[PDB]
């Protein structure tokens, strides 16, 4: 059930603050999101296709 | 080691050449000998002899540290293959008056990644050879670049056998650069003053091997690099059958 609290008013602090956050873990693991934000260093020119090419060795 | 789109084979009869470091086949004048009959001959030609359309392989010489730039070795055609080393080619050639053919060559020379140097291999029509049309014996810088003039012709500007080697690359050629390749492949079509040739007195094409960047290496590296060649007559067509030349020499 619930405890000993019987106030009519909506809790002034939201729940994620008033209480701990119950989480549940699934047995088989979970995939991290793909990206944690948009910060990134980028590697360009990695590959090919296009230059002063095919004078270039085989 | 040698790679992939650089690994290449060429089958000629019962003959096949393989290289693991090619740079492609340079086809001079951009055409190949078609094997067509000479329009100046009423007689039907003997053509398509399998025993003749193959590669003849023999050694040219030795490349050493000593060669200087532009020293060369000449291999007159068809003459070099008219003897015993010419097999059925030679044998057929000595009994015909006339021959019409193209040439397909491969010259070979290996060193290592610790050697430095480069050869220039070219093929040239009407290149001035020895009188007797034989392969040069030793490397020479003989009669370059103004030709051979008469003893007394003290003030003559030059002779018609001049050869300005600074321009030898105008000829169908390929470089044998030790850091890059081990073989050079060339092919030339038929070219002459007439529709077919009286080969007996004319060496219309010469295969030339010249040093352009002298051989360099540190101690313990191989010291003399042999140079060998594989030559194949391309669709030779013979006419004017008679007895044997004989003095084949």
């Amino acid at each position: 059930s619930e405890g000993n609290e019987g106030v009519i008013i909506n809790n002034f602090y939201s729940n994620q603050y008033q209480n701990s956050i119950d989480l549940s873990a699934n047995a088989t693991g979970s995939d991290p999101p793909k990206t944690y934000g948009q910060f990134s260093n980028l590697l360009s020119g990695a590959v090919n296709a296009f230059s002063n090419m095919l004078p270039l060795l085989a | 080691e040698n790679l992939s789109d650089r690994v290449s084979q060429d089958t000629a009869g019962n003959t096949v050449t393989n290289t693991q470091s090619t740079v492609g086949r340079l086809v001079g004048y951009g055409t190949v000998h078609d094997g067509e009959h000479p329009a100046s001959c009423a007689d039907t030609a003997s053509e398509k002899i399998l025993a003749v359309e193959r590669y003849y392989t023999f050694k040219v010489n030795d490349w050493t540290s000593t060669q200087k730039p532009f020293e060369y070795i000449r291999i007159p055609l068809p003459h070099v293959l008219s003897g015993e080393d010419g097999g059925v080619f030679g044998a057929t050639l000595r009994r015909h008056y006339l021959v019409k053919t193209g040439w397909r060559v491969q010259v070979q020379c290996n060193a290592s990644q610790f050697h430095a140097g480069s050869l220039l291999v070219f093929m040239a029509p009407e290149y001035p050879t020895l009188d007797v049309f034989a392969m040069d014996n030793r490397w020479s810088k003989d009669n370059l670049p103004n030709g051979t003039r008469t003893q007394t012709n003290r003030k003559g500007p030059f002779a018609m056998d001049h050869q300005n080697f600074w321009q030898w690359t105008l000829y169908p050629h390929q470089f044998l650069n030790l850091r890059t390749n081990t073989t050079v492949d060339l092919e030339v079509p038929y070219v002459n003053i007439a529709p077919t040739s009286s080969w007996t007195q004319h060496a219309s094409w010469t295969l030339v091997i010249a040093v352009v960047a002298p051989l360099t290496y540190s101690t313990g590296a191989s010291t003399s690099l042999d140079i060998t060649a594989s030559i194949q007559p391309v669709r030779p067509v013979f006419n004017g059958l008679r007895h044997e030349v004989l003095s084949r020499q």
